[PDB]
This record gives structure tokens, sequence and C-alpha cells, in this order.
């Protein structure tokens, strides 16, 4: 609670980080920027 | 007095009993595999009564049920027990689960518009939100659909028996040969269903114990944008005319794709369609409309499934 | 309920050798002659054919003939299993080369096209050499021969003159399968396709003057109108033809030949004494399956 | 070490007789036995 | 307008109000057995 | 003429009714499946509450009525029998056997 | 050095052994009488299905 975000190059709306890994092989980070996926979670 | 003739001829004429084996008790498990190894000793010497034991068998036989093994943002819980099944095997070397497309699912892959098929896009609007979790697993929904590929990955396989729907992975069985029945002991004819959106019925004319259902994967592209197709047919007509009726059935669509690929043409854009088999309905039993939440939805009985390769039609 | 088991005996006790061979393909789909059970070694195989083969001459036999199953060997004899119409068997994945069967898929019997090494096996103690066919799934099965037609017949370019084939961009594009994410690199050292490399470019020069001919004669207002949009396909030399140049009893001979290398050359691959596989151990290397004749 | 059963568990049918006749002395007796066990052993009732 | 022109059509109107009326699967049966797992076998035992 | 010997493997055969896993459990002999109606087999759930009185109010007793569903499990197994065997022990001339 | 720091992210497998604890009569089982399927006949010998 005293700051919002340890950075917002990844944790942004429009963040690369869910440009990346929203988009056939294995796929470590996508667990955690797919917005959709943590709703089934 | 004469429907005490009519008693004997009925207890001539049934399937001997199967043989129950307690497999709980001790001298309830003697008694039993005795009268297995006395009886089957009888059903193989020479004489006229060992050959009178050896015709009364019916063989009766019993459907080739399948495993499969979903995830669950892949297979909606709401689909009506007797949906149809395609897998689906781009790639190998994972091999944990398995993707299983419904009609109503493969329906938001393909992208097709909701004025061909209005209803069914509602439904499919409410079971998946955007389609994105069914095409998450594909990377190749616009170079399947190039190239031409897309029909020879899938494999039929057979109507939904039992879904034992979970949060995470979804446990599916089918019913690949003969008429499908629910595996567990209450055996109901799970027949199978189709949203009469969907399928598109061809018709003096004779009919034998066959009216069969075709399944027709056509490749088109909308918006400049390629994008399939899928239909399903119903006529007992033969082979040699049902591709003469489909033919008929997409001319307005082989006409409006090739101007809008007159002047590039590549050879990968030729191929256009696939038509399999599904399987048979006999002749006499119509399908039973019936509405289900509102979607008009077929259903047959006592439909006993086949498959047919896939084969190109233009 | 029914009996299905071809007992072939043996006039003679097998080798040794021969017998630890076929104790490996102990699954395994073989045609056989006859369908009764007391049978010879001379009537298993497909070496009543094959053992100088050709192409459609087995093609042709693997659907009229009655395929059976290895179930025991034993020294002095065999036994098979006889495979009926929708009947559920359990076949092993033995085939020399390897190609990695999947469940769900549609296998399909082709006749074996590699070495004599990987085919048969050559028994010296009856003095007969039983063949074993190609069993390889069915989207396999064609891309494993469409790209090997390719490669006899650039083969027979290059004899010519040699002048016109790239021998490094030959053998970069054909002798690599894949299929099902996987690479296959297949063995070539061809008389086996030397019976469609002869039929398909018999074809090849049929069908221009073939389609023009076909058009020219059905012209009318009841014309069925997609053949309206392919009257653009075809392409600018081939809508050149004059076809006054053969005489009208030649132009009956370019057609009834033509239409029985279109028939003939198409019947051979929608052939199906195929087989739908509904499980399958990778490690095990059973199956269980259906099959399903055409 | 423990114990258990020999056999599985086997099911017994029972309302065959419902012998009809009940009688209201008998009955009495019963309702006393009944409700006089709930003050001596309410976890143990027939 | 398949309920009318299918035969006897005063039974098939009254058959095909028991999708109304039925509440559970023992509605109209009535009781006859008791099957315990013993003599009296729990109070919290299946009982049939 | 000179002996041989024979050494045969000692396997130790399984039931289910010794192996201590069955005290999570409740096996019970039964006849017939055939016969159940689907997906339902109602147990009836009451749950006691506190006595009344001086500044202590409970939500008073609830009831549940809650159908679960019995679920279906297949065992497959198969039996080799030699036919000379069971030939030859029942034969139509009764007589005894060596 | 860059300007710009960054993060990784790893997986990693793990065989592991597992304890499963169960209560006392927790599941009711049933038995039905199992059937005897004939399959597979042969003047040679006979299979069975259970």
């Amino acid at each position: 609670e005293c700051r919002s975000t340890n950075n917002p190059w990844a944790s942004q709306r429009g963040s690369l980080g869910d440009v990346l890994y929203n988009i056939g092989m294995y796929s470590p980070c996508r667990q955690f920027f797919h917005k959709e996926d943590i709703m089934r979670y | 007095e004469n429907a005490a003739r009519l008693g004997r001829q009925v207890l001539g004429l049934l399937p001997p009993p199967t043989h129950r084996v307690s497999l709980t008790r001790g001298p309830e498990f003697a008694r039993g595999v005795r009268d297995l190894l006395s009886k089957y000793a009888a059903s193989t010497r020479p004489t006229v009564g060992s050959l009178h034991e050896a015709l009364r068998q019916a063989p009766f036989r019993q459907p080739t049920y399948g495993d499969f093994l979903v995830y669950s943002q892949t297979f909606s819980p709401q689909e009506p027990l007797g949906t149809f099944l395609f897998s689906f095997k781009q790639e190998d070397n994972g091999s944990s689960m398995d993707m299983l497309l419904t009609p109503t699912s493969l329906f938001m892959l393909s992208g097709m518009e909701a004025a061909k098929a209005p209803q069914t896009h509602k439904v499919a609007g409410v079971w998946y939100g955007s389609g994105s979790g069914l095409a998450d697993f594909i990377p190749n929904l616009s170079e399947l659909m190039d190239t031409g590929e897309f029909h020879t990955l899938l494999t039929p396989v057979g109507p939904m028996v039992q879904s034992v729907h979970s949060t995470f992975v979804t446990k599916v069985t089918s019913a690949m040969k003969g008429v499908g029945l629910a595996r567990d002991e209450p055996r109901a004819h799970v027949g199978l269903t189709l949203p009469c959106d969907m399928l598109v019925d061809l018709d003096r004319e004779p009919a034998g114990l066959n009216v069969t259902i075709y399944a027709s994967l056509v490749y088109l592209r909308v918006n400049q944008r390629p994008s399939m197709a899928l239909t399903f047919f119903q006529s007992g007509k033969g082979f040699a005319e049902v591709v003469a009726m489909i033919k008929d059935h997409f001319t307005d669509v082989i006409r409006t794709k090739y101007i809008q690929l007159r002047h590039e043409l590549y050879i990968n854009r030729l191929v256009f369609g696939a038509v399999c088999t599904l399987g048979t309905v006999p002749f006499d039993s119509h399908p039973v409309h019936q509405s289900l939440n509102s979607l008009p939805v077929l259903v047959f009985a006592n439909f006993e499934a086949a498959c047919g390769p896939w084969t190109v039609f233009l | 309920a029914l009996d299905k088991s071809i007992v072939v005996n043996l006039t003679s006790r097998l080798f040794a050798d021969e017998l630890a061979a076929l104790q490996s393909k102990i699954g395994s789909v073989l045609p056989l002659g006859d369908c009764h059970r007391l049978q010879n070694i001379q009537a298993l195989g497909l070496g009543c054919v094959c053992s100088s083969p050709d192409y459609i001459q087995i093609m042709q036999y693997l659907s009229k003939c009655t395929l059976a199953v290895l179930e025991e060997v034993r020294p002095d004899s065999l036994r098979l299993t006889r495979m009926d119409p929708s009947d559920n068997l359990q076949i092993k994945n033995v085939y020399a080369p390897f190609f990695q069967w999947d469940s769900n898929t549609q296998l399909a019997v082709l006749p074996p096209l590699f070495s004599r090494k990987d085919s048969t096996i050559v028994l010296e103690s009856n003095g007969f050499d039983i063949v074993f066919p190609m069993v390889v799934p069915q989207q396999l099965g064609h891309a494993i021969l469409q790209q090997l037609l390719v490669y006899h017949i650039y083969s027979k370019i290059s004899a010519g003159a040699p002048g016109d084939v790239n021998m490094a961009e030959l053998d970069l594009y054909t002798t690599n399968v894949s299929f099902m994410g996987r690479t296959y690199r297949l063995d070539v050292d061809l008389r086996v396709l030397d019976d469609l490399s002869m039929y398909l470019c018999i074809l090849s020069a049929l069908v221009p003057r073939g389609c023009l001919r076909l058009l020219t004669a059905l012209v009318r207002h009841d014309r069925h109108p997609l053949t309206e949009v392919f009257e653009g396909v075809v392409p600018d030399e081939v809508t050149r033809i004059d076809l006054d140049q053969l005489s009208v009893p030649d132009d009956i001979t370019r057609m009834r030949v033509m239409f029985s290398y279109l028939q003939s050359l198409s019947s051979i691959f929608n052939l199906g004494p195929r087989l739908h596989v509904y499980a399958y151990s990778a490690e095990t290397l059973a199956a269980s399956c259906w099959y399903s004749p055409r | 070490a423990m114990s258990g059963p020999a056999a599985y568990a086997s099911y017994v049918v029972r309302g065959a007789n419902l012998v009809t006749a009940v009688s209201y002395g008998r009955a009495m007796r019963n309702f006393e036995q009944f409700m006089a066990r709930i003050v001596d052993h309410p976890n143990a009732l027939p | 307008a398949t309920l009318e022109q299918r035969p006897f059509p005063y039974l098939a109107t009254e058959a095909n109000l028991l999708t109304q009326i039925k509440e559970s699967a023992a509605d109209g049966l009535f009781k006859s057995f008791q099957l315990l797992l013993g003599k009296d076998a729990r109070e919290g035992s299946v009982r049939f | 003429e000179a002996l041989l010997g024979v050494y045969t493997n000692v396997v130790e055969f399984v039931k289910f009714l010794e192996t201590a896993l069955a005290a999570a459990c409740v096996n019970t002999e039964f006849k017939d499946l055939r016969r159940m109606i689907d997906g339902k087999i109602q147990f009836k759930i009451s749950m006691p509450t506190i006595a009344h009185g001086d500044g202590r109010r409970p939500n008073k007793q609830r009831q549940y009525i809650v159908m679960k569903a019995c679920n279906k499990h297949h065992i497959g197994a198969e039996i080799e029998l030699a036919a000379a065997d069971i030939e030859l022990l029942f034969a139509e001339k009764e007589t005894p056997l060596d | 050095h860059p300007g710009f720091a960054m993060t990784v992210v790893r997986t990693d497998e793990v065989l592991a052994e597992h304890i499963l604890y169960c209560s006392r009569a927790s599941t009711s089982m049933f038995v039905g009488l199992p059937s005897v399927v004939r399959r597979e006949v042969r003047s040679d010998a006979v299979t069975f299905e259970i």
C-alpha cells in the first residue's frame, strides 16, 4: 500500500507482457499475464 | 388352451441365460463355475443333442466406447447428451489431454456468419465468451484454412454417452461403433442430437434399412480473411447423388469465393470441401424436434455410428 | 461364439534363427489366400505375388484378399486369427521401419516398397519367404508415396538428360516426411513404382486435350452454372489446342484410353482395407482396433 | 493386528409379514419402554 | 401438433401431465418391503 | 536315469477384504443393481441445536434432503482354459480317471 | 550494463511421493453378480470374460 506497482511495464493494462504471452509449444509466463486464464483458476 | 401352446414357443425360442458366477461366497463359486464347464463340454461333442445345444446361441454385438479426457475450458458443461464429437490431433509430443470439438464449439473456431446460422450463434455466445479458449490451443486457424489441411486433422468419433464434468478437466465417454447406449447399467438409447440450424435435409423414392448422415466441412473466406463452414446432411440417395446435391447447395459459395481470389490464386487455395460419413439411421425412425435453453435440436433414435474418410469434393 | 483360427502347419520344424524372427512379429496383419483353417505355408504373406515386385497388382490384391493376424508361433507350426468386417482385434506395432502410430487414427494397409530386410522374413526350413505388408496411417501412407512418386519421376529425367535435375535439391524435399510433428527419413537406394509413373504420365498428356474436347461439346443453354467458374482455371495454352489435327477415330481412342487411366488410378488410392484404432500405448506397442473393408 | 468380518455383509429382507393384529396393551407397554430410554440411554435406542 | 394426432388423445394428454405432477421418483408407487444391512443395521446405513 | 530339479515361484494372492484398505469402506454383498433409479439415493439430514432461553437465540433446526448418485465402475478379467482338461473331466462315460 | 533490469521465470517438475489418509466407513461398496461372457473360441482352448 506504499506504492501501487513494482513495475507498470508488465502490470500495465496495455503491457507488452500481455502482448507477448497471450497468443505449438510450452508457455511458462502465460499463467500470470493471461487475464482470461485467471478466471478459470 | 391355445395360449398355453404359445407359452412353449416363447420359452423354446428365448436365448440361453447368461451365467452368473458369484465371486463373494465360497461354495456358491464352486456351483457356478461347474455349470460353465459341465455345459460347455456338451456343446462340443459330435452327437445330435450336443449340436442341438450349439444352435440356440444368439450373438448380439456391443458398441466400442472411447474414453476421452478434455479441458473444461474447451468443452461446455451445457451440451446435450448426444452431441457429436470431432477429435483434433495436430501435435503429439504433449499427449497429456485431448481436444473434442462439438459442432457448437467448432462454430466459434471458424468465424462463420451469424446470418447463415441464426440461432446457434446466441447459444455459442453464452457457452463461450469470444471463442478464445477454444482457439488458444491452435496457433494455425489462419494457416490451416489457407493450405487446406484442417479436414485432414479431424477424426469423427461419435455421440456423447457420459460426461463427468469437473471444474478444470472434463472426462467424456463416446460411442464409436454400433447403437449408442449408455455404458452404465440402466442402458438407455442415447441417440445423436443435432441442432436444426446445422442439419440440411435433402429429401417417389425408395427407402432401405438406411438413411446416412454426412458431414461437410467447407472452406471459404469472409471479410477477405479465411474462415471455414460446416453443415450436416441427411439423405439415403447413395454417394453418387449426394455429391451432386451438395454442389447445388454451394453454388453461391464457389462463385463468390473465386471472385475474391480472381487475381491471386495459389495452388493451396484450390481445395474446397470434404465429406465424411458419420453413421446410419434406420428408416421408420423419424427425428423428434426438441428445444433446449431456446435451441431447436433434433434427436435421432437408434443412430448406429460408423466412420468414413474425408474425401475432397469440388 | 464363432471360430476364427487358421492353423498353418509346417512340413518341417523351424530353425532356431528362423523361429525368433517370427517371435517378434506376433501382432501383424497378414494377407492370406483362403478363409478355411487348415492351410500350408504357401498361402500366407504377399510372397504369392511379390517373391521383381509390381505396385498395382499387389494393391488390387490387398483389397480382394483375406487378412489375418498372428497370435502364436510354436516350433512345428503357426496359428493365426481371421479378421472379419467390423471385428475388434488387438494389433501390435511391429513393422520395420517404425512410424509411431497414434490413437484415433485410421491405419491403412499398403504394399511394401522398402528393402528386403524390412519387408520379408526369409525362411529356409521350407523354401518359402513370407512377406509382410506395409501398415502405415492413412495420411502418412499417401505422403510416403506421393513424394517417392516424385523421386521416381525425376530420377528418370536425370538419367536421360542429367543437366535438368539437381540432386541436392531432390533429396532435401523428398526423403523427408513430416507428419504428426515428426520427421521420418526414409530409405531409398524403384521397380515398384514403374506401373504408376507409366500410368500417371500417360494420363499427363490426355488431360489438356480431354478437358477442352469435353467443354466444346458440352456448350448449351442448360449448362451447369459452376462450370462457368472453372472455365477460367484452365490455362491460356490449353485453350489454344486445335482438335482438328487428330482424326475422329483417333479422338475416340484418346478418351476410352483416358477414362480407364482416370478410374483405375483413382480406384487404387480409394481402396479401403483400413482399420480404425481406438486405443494405443506408445511403449507397449499394443493397439486395439476394428477392421472395416471398403 | 486388527479384526474385521470374514465375508461381505449381506442384506436381509424384513417387512414380509406385517402382522397387523397389533394390540393396545402391548402398544402401551412398548411405548413406556421407548420413552424411558431417552432418560436411560439416548444413544442406544431400539 | 404431435399430442393430438397421436392416437388415444385423452390418455395422451393425461399421461403427459406426469412431468408436472412428479416430484420424487417414488411418487405413485407403494411401499412393500425393507432391505436392511442386518437386523437393525444402523440408523445411518443405506436402507432399501 | 538322472534327476531333474524344478523350482516354482510362490505368489501371494490378493483378497480385497483382507487388506486394511477396507477399513475406509463398508463392503456390502448385494445382488442386483439393475433396479435402482438413476442418480438418486436420497438421505435425510437432521441437525439438532441448543435449547432456548437466557440470551441464546439459535438459527432453529435446519433439515437438508440431498439426493446423491451412485457411481458405476467397470472391471474386466480374462480366463483362458485348455480344452483338453474341460473335455476329459466331463465325459458321457462316467467311468473314473487315471 | 544496459539501462533496463529484467526478471526471469523458470518451471520445474518434481516427482513426489504422497500420503493418503482415509477415514472410517466413508464410502459404501456394492457387488453385482458378474456375468461370464465367452469369446475367442478354439479347438485348442477357450477364453472367458468376467
